[PDB]
RNA sequence: GAUGGGGAAGCUCCGUUUCAAAGGCCUGAUUUUAUGCAGGCCACCAUCGAAAGGGAAUCCGGUUAAGAUUCCGGAACCUGGAUAUGGAUUCUUCACGGUAACGUAACUGAAUGUGGAGACGUCGGCGCGAGCCCUGGGAGGAGUUAUCUUUUCUUCUUAAC
RNA sequence: GCUUGUGACGGCCCGUGAAAAUCCACAGGAAGGAAUAGUUUUCAUGCCAGGUCGUACUGAGGUCUCCAAG
């Protein structure tokens, strides 16, 4: 079965994002034009939102929730894909091979993602893909 | 014996050997089974039984090293891993190994 | 020692008060396998290191010497 | 066919002690005592000269910026992208091999 | 300036998304700058050759009206040979002449 | 080899972390019977011992009766410290590209944990570089020559950074 | 070719190959950061300073050591 779909979690293993998670948003099983090989089209996330205790209280609470984004294009043979499962229906049609290779559409693309992945953090839901993958 | 079961499948049937295209076989779903000798490493044993769970296919440990797994595909190099793409004119599949 | 390739910037350069002298060097040297020409070095003592200026061409050598700071201690050679 | 006097105080041949012969712009020939050769530096995990970290003495590591002493990613200046890339691996199954093994102790408990 | 430094001799930084297409005109002292948030803004540049006088430059006129599609603005400019008019070109399957 | 200890009538010897109270840092609205200081973090041990071991950074030309990597001219580099400006830190709050190895003018990172350099046996052949040696042409000078000899000798240099 | 420097290999061992000062890096996530100069200077440019002692010469059955033309 084609496990790697537009729903599943993966691990980045290369690549200044090596250890951080992701999502695939949209795969692509047999390459383009440009890269001919079978890719991923993902939307990860880079700076964590750190912990927040009872004592941090109305503007640390704002810095803590704070998550910044991340899109790239990347190999299977750069991801761990994961058992585990995030929704993705509000950013599908965001991020697409038009939406790479042609500034500033990657800008838009991460301020939707960046939304997206906040307003998901708050309301506390999907808890394992916001913790550091401690390695 | 399963010496008899695998050479007729690769005088017969489509297959795969080593790491790389046995992790592309199961990320296409085209893998139905696949072989993992004894001697491979602790990390690739774990990725591969990972990645198999992942794509639900079926899992044989080969009981012997590497050499013993290239002489039952007939071949005089040392192979970790194979994959049944294609099952031959046997029945592999629905046997116990 | 530095090489600047950049004309402006020497000028900058001699601009900064606390340079107190110049040196134009004037060379006799020959291109590719053909003719002989005349090359100039405009050089200053920096702040620091020393910056120095190859200018291949004669007239704007001619234009730059002109375009310096009559203030300046310009030196020949 | 000019011969060469050391320049510093020791007469020895020690490690510290080589000698280049070097033609000066006198026309004469002259030592030039050789800095003691950089290392590579090495992965940490692996034993390797890791990729894209600057060559010099130990000390002249604090004049020269911090892209010349680390690559991009998390263990960058310290390991290989191999070692990063093995243990990315292996963090990830050692955690989920502890999902699975509070699985089958549910399970026991439950049994009993 | 090829003559002054290494460095940019004037730094600025107002345009909202990706400034996608540069370019001078020909035969006028003018230049444009056509960014992704459909909005061409257009530059007077005076240089001075013979003088060690360092080139003026001084912003003239925000083009506007131009439609944004997906995130997506004006793709090119390209400046008439000989007189002072833009053609534009934006994601709004259309390209535009400005005139004086 | 002191210190703590323990011997020794003693001069002094044993011992080098030992059953030593061996000390140096952080937190705080000022510490609730009213202006008397509370809580926490870390657990080995002074020092001497190398002008051949490890070690930040300097070269060239010149200069005296006798000094030179030290003096002079030129040109450099290293280390420590205040601080000043430009640039960055983006619509305001710690930057991005590349599938990837990685790249960048920057791109905060405390306690604590870790890694690299320092930092390392000996030989063999092979590759590459610098100096020396051999040599062709050419630009100068000294020589020998009755004979033969486009002859013999010498100069043609390029430092740190 | 000689001298010397360096690179990749291959032998020789259960012989697995001084220490420390010093310098750098990673993991970590404490703290800090805006509307008459926010926080940060491992980016560029600019400023100042660097004490004591040795330093001459010789060094040739009879102490050690370096350079080495045809």
């Amino acid at each position: 079965a084609k496990f790697l779909k537009a729903g599943k979690v993966a691990v980045v293993v290369r690549g200044r994002y090596a250890g951080k998670k992701v999502v695939i948003v949209k795969p692509h099983d047999e390459g383009s034009k440009s890269h001919p090989f079978g890719h991923a089209l993902v939307a990860g996330i880079e700076r964590y939102p750190l912990k927040v205790t009872k004592k941090h209280g109305a503007k640390k609470v704002a810095k803590r929730t704070k998550i910044k984004p991340f899109i790239k294009v990347v190999n299977y043979n750069h991801l761990l894909p994961t058992r585990y499962t995030l929704d993705v229906e509000a950013f599908k049609s965001v991020v697409s091979t038009e939406t790479f290779e042609q500034p500033s559409q990657r800008e838009e693309a991460k301020k939707v993602v960046k939304k997206a992945f906040e307003e998901r953090h708050q309301a506390g839901k999907n808890q394992w893909f916001f913790s550091k993958l401690r390695f | 014996s399963i010496n008899q079961k695998l050479a007729l499948v690769i005088k017969s049937g489509k297959y795969t050997l080593g790491y790389k295209s046995t992790v592309k076989s199961l990320r296409q779903g085209k893998s139905k089974l696949i072989i993992i000798a004894a001697n491979t490493p602790v990390l690739r044993k774990s990725e591969l039984e990972y990645y198999a769970m992942l794509s639900k296919t079926k899992v044989y440990y080969f009981q012997g090293g590497n050499n013993e797994l290239g002489t039952a595909v007939g071949k005089l190099f040392r192979v970790g891993v194979v994959s049944i793409l294609e099952a031959g004119d046997s029945d592999i599949l629905t046997t116990l190994a | 020692a530095r090489e600047i390739t950049d004309i402006k910037q020497f000028l900058e350069l001699t601009r900064r008060a606390d340079v107190k002298t110049a040196t134009v060097k004037i060379n006799k040297k020959l291109n590719k396998a053909g003719k002989p020409f005349r090359q100039t070095k405009f050089k200053v003592r920096g702040s620091s290191s020393l910056y120095t200026l190859v200018i291949n061409d004669a007239g704007k050598a001619k234009k730059l010497i002109q375009s310096l700071p009559p203030t300046l201690k310009v030196n020949r050679l | 066919a000019q011969r060469v006097t050391f320049r510093r105080r020791n007469p020895y041949n020690t490690r510290s002690n080589k000698i280049k012969v070097v033609k000066t712009p006198g026309g004469i020939l002259r030592a030039q005592h050789v800095k003691k050769l950089a290392t590579r530096p090495k992965c940490g995990d692996c034993g390797s000269a890791l990729q894209g970290i600057s060559t010099l003495r130990p000390r002249q590591y604090a004049t020269v910026s911090k892209t010349h002493k680390t690559v991009s990613r998390a263990y960058g200046g310290s390991r290989c992208a191999n070692c990063v890339k093995e243990r990315i691996i292996r963090a990830f199954l050692i955690e989920e091999q502890k999902i699975v093994k509070k699985v089958v102790k549910e399970q026991t408990e439950a049994a009993k | 300036d090829l003559d002054l430094a290494s460095t940019p001799y004037k730094t600025l930084r107002y345009h909202e998304k990706a400034v996608r297409s540069v370019n001078f005109h020909k035969k006028l002292p003018l230049f444009s700058s056509a960014a992704d948030d459909g909005t061409i803004h257009v530059f007077h540049a005076t240089v001075y050759d013979d003088m060690m006088k360092n080139p003026m430059i001084v912003p003239l006129k925000k083009l506007t009206g131009h439609k944004v599609i997906n995130s997506l603005g004006v793709l090119d400019a390209i400046w008439h040979p000989r007189e002072a008019w833009l053609f534009s070109a934006g994601a709004d399957n259309t390209a535009r002449l400005w005139t004086t």
